[PDB]
């Protein structure tokens, strides 16, 4: 519980590692390895991660806003670069 | 100047002079934003190849207004370490090595009864410095970290 | 919203590909991209899942015991295939891209 | 007889009736669990090389006892295809992989005017199954599905 100061650029970074996040959940729940508790977590993060992407876009213009299945492109190169620690994912989430 | 690029796009400048090392660049970036050198790990863009230590940048694929890729590793995996007092009695202490110096000095004054300013710690001869983090020194399961006693 | 059918080893699976979320939040974290927000659900599914571990730790034999740092392991494992839909040497031993 | 390991670590055994070819594995994988043949992702265990689809499993190094591993891709990613109705005017059709056959006649049936019951598709020659997926005929971006009517 210790937490790391970030700038303004870190919401829109957020919305986009945790979409993601939202697309490993699905995968996952393919393999039919995903809990009903578990389920429930993934059901409740896509909705809230609408419900913050829908309020983000607004707040952008329209040449800089993004679909959630466009972000969720950006956040799995993300995700790769962080699980390989290497840019080489990697290079699209900009490291 | 040298462009730094983060994970979700980030950006800042370095600059180095006189001549260009890896090492100092580490220090420099550990300066500008506060990530500690250890956790460094730098790579060419968009090559994504890493930097090499050693090797200057000017004779790497890197040079002015090029941009390099920083992510950071944490490093905070818990390990035990051994202190050493002055009678030669050492004990095990549970640290990280993002925590610095003078919080393992905290642990080693309460454990051994002394006031932490009445003493320093030492591994492998050099002397450890309270506002660096303790994976500057390269820790290692049960490493001995010396006691050393003021006046 | 459609469910799927799990089965009884999912419970073990779930809380090792979370184990492997929270590792990627914890990374995502040090790279100062996750907001105030993010690091609050970073911290709570560490708190969740570190009491799920010693829950479902008492229930299994010694062996198959795992502890959070090497059910992360795990999840990152599990990830990895994921991110790329190939078991395909995406777990075993290096293949990035 | 073969062991197939999901994701989760969970086993279950598919014996090769014949020719014990990957295509008919990925129909008896269906059979068990149900998983469509263009959903599965199989690979070898534990070196996690992907079978290959024109060689007999037992050249791969996949005999009796042997283990594969399965990793299960819904591709439900949307994309378009053409329909043409008797007449000879393609439309074109949104679907996804995952939709079933019945589903897009449900589609067609809506903007032909025409019932369901009163027609059938076809492509590359082969007809279309009501209860299977689209993904079951290799349907591609602006593929041709032709629409045939009945008595």
């Amino acid at each position: 519980t210790t937490q790391i100061e970030v700038g303004p650029g870190a919401t829109n970074a957020t919305i986009n590692f945790e979409a993601g996040i939202l697309e490993c959940y699905e995968r996952f729940s393919w393999q039919r390895a995903l809990d009903y508790p578990g389920q429930d977590r993934l059901h409740r993060l896509k909705r809230k991660l609408e419900s913050r992407i829908k309020t983000h876009n607004k707040s952008e213009p329209e040449n800089k806003r993004m679909s959630l299945e466009e972000r969720k492109a950006i956040g799995v190169k993300m995700m790769k670069v962080l699980l390989f620690m290497d840019p080489s994912a990697g290079i699209e989430g900009f490291e | 100047d040298l462009t730094v690029k983060m994970l979700a796009g980030n950006e800042f400048q370095v600059s180095l002079s006189s001549s260009m090392s890896v090492s100092e660049l580490k220090a420099q970036i550990t300066q500008k934003i506060g990530v500690h050198a250890f956790q460094q790990r730098l790579a060419v863009h968009p090559s994504g190849v890493a930097l090499q230590d050693r090797v200057p940048l000017a004779s790497q694929g890197l040079g002015p207004g090029s941009t390099v890729l920083l992510v950071v590793d944490k490093c905070d995996e818990p390990l035990s370490i051994l202190v050493r007092n002055n009678k030669g009695r050492s004990s095990t202490y549970e640290v990280r090595l993002t925590q610095t110096v003078a919080h393992l000095k905290q642990q080693v004054s309460g454990l051994e009864g002394v006031q932490d300013d009445l003493f320093w710690l030492t591994f492998e001869g050099k002397p450890l410095e309270d506002q660096l983090p303790l994976g500057e020194y390269g820790l290692k399961p049960l490493s001995t970290v010396f006691m050393n006693l003021r006046l």
